[PDB]
């Protein structure tokens, strides 16, 4: 089914001219156009006051890039490489070997904040859950260098919103 | 009518610990509203809810005017806030 | 002595004027712009920050970038840049716009706006959220509060 | 967006209009045949920034298509509802950007809260405001959250208001109308012709929609 | 003491400019469910302050090929033509007290125009000379049914001196004797200092905003005087002076009304509009004004 | 609220009062506490001058009353 | 001399007062200006270059010109009608004197009018930029690319 | 006299504050680095010259109201504003109003 949108034909009788002719000369929609306007003039604003007000957020936002730890306090990560394979823009580097208690772990892992898409690939690959996207956005920086994450700030991060990152897992963790 | 908002407003200034406290919550947030508090923060940072508030405007916080090392008497930024209560302000969740 | 005591003044009041209202002149390369056009949407509202919806080149003080950044593209941006009053910053928003982002690899792609302009604040994400972007502002607003120049002036 | 416009007027008619393009040339498809089908699914979100999941439900229904499989039937409608938010989003984009070009400005921020609110149902489905990459070769990532369609529901039993409040301003304006009326009219076979789809059909009287 | 009525009358002029602006932002900001500038003051009240210090303190960018003398002079014809234009307006008393106040004002509104030519031509460029040029027809163009429009309302005081106009309308403003003349006037004065929906078109620049600025204030205070009269009583000038000011605050907020309400014209839509239906028409009310004193012996006094 | 707006509106009425009022009180204080006399048409400037030059302090606005008839 | 130089551009700003003051018009004043980038390159190579470790470099151009029509040509290149009056040496210190006193940085100052108005001095014994493998570029190709900003042939005579 | 003083003042406070502005910014130190000739723009000009002519001949009108010759002068009037609108008239149809 279809409808006409402009298929309307305007009445030629001497009401309907001389209504034509009192808005062409009495800018009657113009006034309507204003009162809309005016009306709309008195009613709240929609702006929140940031940054003592924050706009609503979900259990699933992607952020800043953390690594976690078991609650042993080991590092979850086992250097399987799954989240360097599927990473979309290749933003992630990894380099492992066996630990001086013959453990699975990296010597190195960096990701590009400047070449990531913040796609969450990476933590839906991950199998222990190691690396997640976080909550955290508000990272801006004044130079290209420390948007170089290596292993050591990866850590920090989690260490700094492991708090807010389990409970989001917590919440979110049944819809994967 | 108007005798009720200037009463509202009233309300407003003698909430805040009177004028000193009604300018200081002015000149450092912009914002002159009174809610009920929710929580106070090991950092200095006090969190506030009114329901009654269009969504996005039923929480806020009034940040902290010394944090680790620096003056935040001014310079207040939306990284000072903990984890927990950064979960709770940004509404992932409605328990503090 | 009153000889720094009157410059720091001085230097506070210009550091807040400019600070005060920021126009920025946008490009609106690609993703990133609309982002940019939610930051002056009704909810974040830039304009109560001083920052001026859609300020011209001619009297613009921050430069946003935010977009992809082509090859083709590249000396027209250098060259409005160019076309810039001296107190003038760039702020670098989005990942395409910081180092390349997801077309790095790309033979068409200029792999970090800083190649071409210098670079004051850098905005991460794809798109960097409008809440990342205004934070990203506001700290711009705080360097340049930092910044003193008739101090330097003064010791030199 | 940016565009580079040569054209050559006879005092004020446009003689001819030349666009030059490639400023936004970024190499997606050379760079798709480096990625897997699932590393691919990104750039489709990049291409057309102002509908997201249309993209994405097409590069899904080439690939099922090729793969000879079908998403479940709940998939299959989180995708049109998803789609038809996508389009409101995209619509609202276009007519405002379309008034303040011309110099209405403030139907641009009346709806732009109304796109807010569709991007945090995007963010709460997905958990991106405009890239959620949620529409995959083989359904939808996630379900949605237990909460989700009561508000999509309060949402859209509101926006026709918004929508007449939008007319209000325009449909009925002269300046408007003769801004608009008698612009670039082009006949159905030359839009046939010259490969126009969608509204660009419909418009000159085309009955086609896909 | 005549300096200091000078300085009287510049100073707040200026200041009313700066504030203007934050209500322009302000009032829009309302308007399109936000706010306005409400984070540098208390309520913006320190926006202008900050705005004009940055401008002030921000480096100007001479062409570095253009005439120097023009492109100086251009800023100081502006400034001094939008405060020289407030000098015959009666608040309750003029500053000045002409014969022909109105007659002035209109040689000072056609001489606004060189201005906008000499931006044009010095700016060395073929674009920007195509564009004051547009500017400048438009601005003749209006500025004569500007003219034509004025001197069939005065028809009615009986003279150009401005101040009659407060014993014309002691009884009933003008706006009900001739409200079609109003309306045109009204988009005149809305196509005279190219505003929307006729806005076609660091230092230097701050001072050519003033004088627009300013112009505009004028302009809504002119209209103000001439159409909604205000009821003077000799003991206390100071009511006349407070509606006057609410009158012209009132038709201010319009503008910012119908620029935030409206779509803009094309060049050649408002040229057709002007010359194609406010001329006639214009022309027909001229001729409907002046015979209609005669038709009732109600011919003003003054000759 | 709307009335946020009130504020700058406010300063701008208060700039705006200034310029006529300050005329008005100038126009007292120069004019002897009266109303400035207005001189058009020449018949005016002759009674101005015919004023200025009966009261002997060469000032117009000085009214020499009946009492000066003798 | 570059781009960004006062020696083409300090010439080039005077045209303001008029005339130009070259003390003995110019006459006596030999000089022998080097480009930016030859010099900046003689550095990258001497960094480079292992042997020179205790040794001591005199980067020069390769024309030598009198003051007077050296800044005849700097005028002719930026298109402004040039005018030489020969000003006193104790006049012109005096000049430079009255410079001194802005706060922020002088137009010129007494040590540099007394430095322009020296000849460049010649040691042919210590290495040249040529040493380094550089071939210093003549001020003529350079002349255009310095002075079009100064805006809205017929190089000048070299003395060897 | 008077009018000598505030013009004076006006284009004197003007000048000062325009080069105040102009040399502030000029005293710290920064980097510090055609014929189409359209002709209906003319006949815009042109037709603005001759009905401004046509103004300044009906500007005495207010003064014109007091003669006692009061039906000439409104024949006069209502000549010139006919004339006035023949003259647009003209021009209409000649197609001198065009873009
Ligand atoms: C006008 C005369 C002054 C009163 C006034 O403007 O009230 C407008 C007020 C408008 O109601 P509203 O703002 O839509 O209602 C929102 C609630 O009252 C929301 O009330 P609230 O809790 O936001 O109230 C906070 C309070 C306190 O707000 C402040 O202290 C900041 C504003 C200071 C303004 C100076 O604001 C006021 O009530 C006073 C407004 C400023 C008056 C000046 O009521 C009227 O006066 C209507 C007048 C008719 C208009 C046509
Ligand atoms: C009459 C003669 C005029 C001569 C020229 C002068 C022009 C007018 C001068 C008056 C300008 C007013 C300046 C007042 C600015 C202070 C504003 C105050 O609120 O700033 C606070 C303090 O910040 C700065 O420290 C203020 C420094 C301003 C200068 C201090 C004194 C300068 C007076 C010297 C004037 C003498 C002029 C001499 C030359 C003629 C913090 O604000 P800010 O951080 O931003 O915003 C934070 C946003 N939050 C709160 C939401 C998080
Ligand atoms: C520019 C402004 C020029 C016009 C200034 C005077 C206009 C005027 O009407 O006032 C005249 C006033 C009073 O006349 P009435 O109003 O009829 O009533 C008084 C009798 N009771 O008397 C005077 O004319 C005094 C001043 C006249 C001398 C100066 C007038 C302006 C001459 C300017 C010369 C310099 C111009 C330089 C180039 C100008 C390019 C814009
Ligand atoms: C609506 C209200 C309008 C109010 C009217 C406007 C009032 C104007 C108030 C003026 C405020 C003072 C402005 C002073 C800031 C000057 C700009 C500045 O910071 O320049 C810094 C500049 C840096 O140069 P360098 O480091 O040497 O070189 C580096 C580049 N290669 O240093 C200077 O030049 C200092 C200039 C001298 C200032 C000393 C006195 C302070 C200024 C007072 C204003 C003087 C005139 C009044
Ligand atoms: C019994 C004796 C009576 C004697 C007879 C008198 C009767 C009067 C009857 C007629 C009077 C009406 C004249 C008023 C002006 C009409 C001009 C007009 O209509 O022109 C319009 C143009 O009008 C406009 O478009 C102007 C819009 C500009 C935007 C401004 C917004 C309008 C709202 C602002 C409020 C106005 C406030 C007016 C009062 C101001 C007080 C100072 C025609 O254009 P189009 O519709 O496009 O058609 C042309 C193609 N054939
Ligand atoms: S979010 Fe996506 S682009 Fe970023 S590191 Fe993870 S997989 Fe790579
Ligand atoms: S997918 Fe997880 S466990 Fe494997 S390398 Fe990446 S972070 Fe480590
Ligand atoms: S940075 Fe991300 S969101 Fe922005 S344009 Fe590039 S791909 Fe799009």
């Amino acid at each position: 089914t279809y409808k006409f949108v402009n298929m309307r034909e305007p009445s030629m009788d001497m009401k309907s001219v001389t209504d034509r002719a009192a808005q062409t000369l009495l800018w009657t929609e113009l006034v309507r156009g204003l009162g809309m306007t005016l009306s709309y003039l008195f009613r709240e604003p929609a702006t929140i006051n940031y940054p003592f007000e924050k706009g609503p957020l979900s259990p699933r936002f992607r952020g800043e890039h953390a690594l976690r730890r078991y609650p042993s306090g080991e590092e979850r990560c086992i250097a399987c490489k799954l989240c360097e394979a599927v990473c979309p823009a290749q933003a992630i580097t990894i380099e492992a070997e066996p630990r001086a208690d013959g453990s699975r772990r990296t010597t190195r892992y960096d990701i590009d904040m400047t070449k990531c898409i913040y796609c969450g690939f990476c933590q839906e690959a991950c199998p222990v859950d190691a690396i997640v996207e976080g909550p955290n956005f508000e990272f801006s920086t004044e130079t290209h260098e420390e948007l170089l994450y290596n292993k050591e700030k990866l850590l920090n991060n989690g260490d700094k919103w492991e708090a807010e990152i389990a409970a989001n897992i917590q919440a979110d963790y049944l819809y994967r | 009518e108007l005798v009720q908002v200037l009463r509202r407003g009233l309300q407003q200034v003698s909430g805040h610990g009177g004028l000193r406290g009604y300018l200081r919550v002015l000149f450092r947030a912009n914002d002159v509203r009174v809610g009920t508090l929710v929580g106070e923060d090991k950092y200095g940072n006090k969190y506030y809810e009114d329901n009654k508030q269009f969504f996005g405007r039923h929480r806020w916080v009034i940040y902290t005017t010394e944090m680790n090392g620096r003056d935040t008497f001014w310079d207040v930024d939306g990284s000072m806030v903990p984890p927990e209560w950064h979960r709770w302000l940004h509404c992932m969740t409605d328990d503090p | 002595s009153r000889g720094e005591y009157v410059v720091a003044k001085l230097d506070d009041l210009v550091n807040w004027a400019r600070r005060s209202s920021l126009w920025p002149m946008t490009f609106g390369l690609a993703c990133c712009a609309v982002e940019m056009m939610h930051m002056a949407a009704p909810r974040y509202d830039m304009d109560r920050f001083g920052v001026v919806f859609r300020a011209s080149p001619r009297q613009s003080d921050v430069m946003i970038v935010a977009g992809t950044l082509t090859n083709k593209m590249a000396p027209a941006l250098r060259k409005v840049y160019d076309q810039m009053p001296e107190p003038r910053y760039v702020v670098s928003m989005g990942s395409c716009a910081n180092g390349g982002g997801y077309y790095h690899y790309s033979y068409s792609v200029v792999r970090g706006c800083d190649r071409i302009v210098p670079v004051d604040i850098y905005v991460p994400g794809c798109p960097p959220t409008a809440e990342a972007l205004l934070y990203g502002i506001l700290q711009l607003q705080r360097k340049i509060k930092r910044e003193k120049r008739l101090r330097i002036w003064y010791r030199r | 967006g940016v565009l580079r416009l040569v054209m050559e007027l006879s005092g004020e008619m446009v003689r001819k209009c030349d666009p030059h393009i490639g400023l936004l040339h970024r190499g997606t498809e050379k760079l798709i045949e480096y990625k897997t089908y699932l590393q691919a699914l990104p750039y489709f979100d990049r291409l057309d920034y102002v509908s997201m999941m249309c993209n994405e439900q097409a590069y899904s229904l080439a690939v099922e298509k090729l793969l000879n499989i079908q998403p479940p039937p709940r998939a299959q409608w989180i995708r049109v509802l998803f789609g038809e938010i996508t389009r409101l989003l995209n619509h609202i984009m276009a007519v405002t950007t379309h008034a303040l070009d011309i110099g209405a400005m403030t139907p641009f921020f009346w709806m732009f809260e109304e796109r807010e609110k569709m991007f945090e149902f995007y963010e709460r489905v997905s958990g991106a405001r405009m890239h959620a990459a949620y529409i995959r070769p083989g359904g939808v990532h996630q379900d949605l959250p237990l909460g989700l369609l009561d508000d999509i529901y309060e949402f859209s039993k509101n926006f026709s208001f918004r929508i007449d409040e939008l007319e209000e301003m325009l449909t009925n304006n002269r300046i408007w109308r003769n801004r608009t009326v008698d612009i670039g009219v082009v006949t159905a076979e030359d839009a046939l012709n010259y490969g126009f789809s969608g509204v660009m059909l419909r418009g000159s009287g085309i009955q086609w929609d896909l | 003491m005549f300096m200091i009525n000078i300085l009287s009358l510049i100073i707040p002029i200026l200041l009313a400019v700066a504030f203007l602006t934050l209500v322009e932002r302000k009032v829009l900001g309302y308007m399109q469910l936000r706010k306005g500038p409400n984070v540098v003051g208390p309520y913006g009240l320190l926006q202008p302050i900050a705005d004009a210090l940055k401008l002030f303190t921000k480096e100007p960018l001479r062409p570095a090929t253009s005439s120097i003398s023009m492109f100086i002079i251009a800023p100081i014809l502006a400034l001094s033509l939008a405060l020289t234009m407030w000098v015959p307006l009666p608040m309750p008393y003029p500053l000045i007290n002409m014969n022909l106040g109105v007659l002035f004002m209109l040689a000072m509104s056609s001489l606004a125009v060189y201005s906008i030519l000499w931006s044009g031509w010095a700016s060395n460029s073929k674009y920007a000379l195509i564009g004051a040029l547009r500017a400048v027809a438009q601005t003749i163009s209006y500025e004569v049914t500007l003219a034509i429009i004025l001197l069939s309302v005065l028809l009615m005081n009986g003279s150009y001196t401005l101040s009659t106009l407060i014993t014309t309308q002691e009884h009933i403003w003008m706006i009900f004797t001739s409200w079609p003349l109003a309306m045109m006037w009204f988009i005149s004065t809305l196509a005279e200092t190219n505003r929307a929906p006729f806005d076609l078109t660091a230092g230097p620049f701050a001072m050519f905003f003033m004088a627009e600025y300013a112009n505009i204030i004028m302009m809504n205070a002119f209209t103000a005087i001439l159409f909604l009269g205000a009821s003077h009583d000799p003991h206390t000038p100071e009511l006349y002076t407070i509606n006057f000011v609410l009158k012209t605050l009132a038709l201010t907020i319009t503008f910012l009304w119908i620029r935030a309400s409206y779509p803009r014209f094309r060049y050649d839509q408002l040229m057709h509009l002007l010359w194609k239906s406010f001329l006639p028409l214009t022309l027909a009310l001229c001729m409907w004004h002046i015979s209609l004193p005669i038709m009732t012996a109600s011919i003003p006094p003054q000759s | 609220m709307w009335f946020e707006i009130l504020p700058g509106i406010a300063v701008m009425a208060a700039c705006l009062f200034i310029p006529g009022m300050a005329t008005a009180h100038i126009h007292k204080f120069t004019n002897g506490g009266k109303e400035k006399r207005v001189a058009h048409f020449s018949y005016q400037w002759n009674l101005m001058e015919r004023d200025r030059r009966i009261s002997g302090v060469n000032r117009y606005h000085v009214t020499k009353g009946l009492e000066n008839i003798d | 001399f570059g781009r960004e130089d006062r020696f083409l551009n300090y010439f080039a700003s005077m045209r303001w007062f008029g005339g130009v003051p070259l003390i003995s018009l110019g006459k006596e004043t030999v000089k022998q200006p080097v480009y930016i980038v030859d010099v900046s390159k003689g550095i990258i190579n001497a960094i480079k270059d292992p042997d020179a470790k205790g040794k001591t470099f005199a980067f020069v151009g390769p024309n030598r010109y009198l003051l007077f029509d050296l800044v005849q040509y700097i005028f002719a290149v930026a298109y402004r009608p040039f005018l030489p009056y020969p000003l006193p040496h104790f006049a012109y210190r005096w000049v430079g004197r009255l410079f001194e006193v802005s706060p922020f940085e002088p137009w010129t100052t007494r040590d540099k009018v007394e430095r322009v108005h020296m000849s460049d001095m010649t040691l042919p014994h210590l290495p040249g930029l040529e040493d380094l493998g550089i071939q210093a570029t003549p001020l003529e190709l350079k002349a255009i690319e310095v002075l079009r900003r100064h805006r809205t042939v017929k190089p000048a005579k070299t003395v060897n | 006299m008077n009018i000598m003083l505030t013009l004076l003042t006006n284009v004197t406070l003007a000048s000062l504050l325009v080069l105040i502005a102009f040399w502030l910014p000029q005293l710290n130190a920064y980097s510090e680095k055609r014929l189409p000739f359209s002709m209906k723009f003319f006949l815009v000009a042109i037709t603005f010259l001759l009905f401004d002519l046509e103004i300044a001949l009906l500007l005495p009108l207010p003064w014109a109201s007091q003669t006692n010759n009061l039906k000439t002068m409104l024949t006069m009037a209502l000549f010139l504003l006919i004339l006035l609108a023949a003259s647009l008239a003209y021009e209409w149809t000649q197609k001198g109003l065009e873009w």
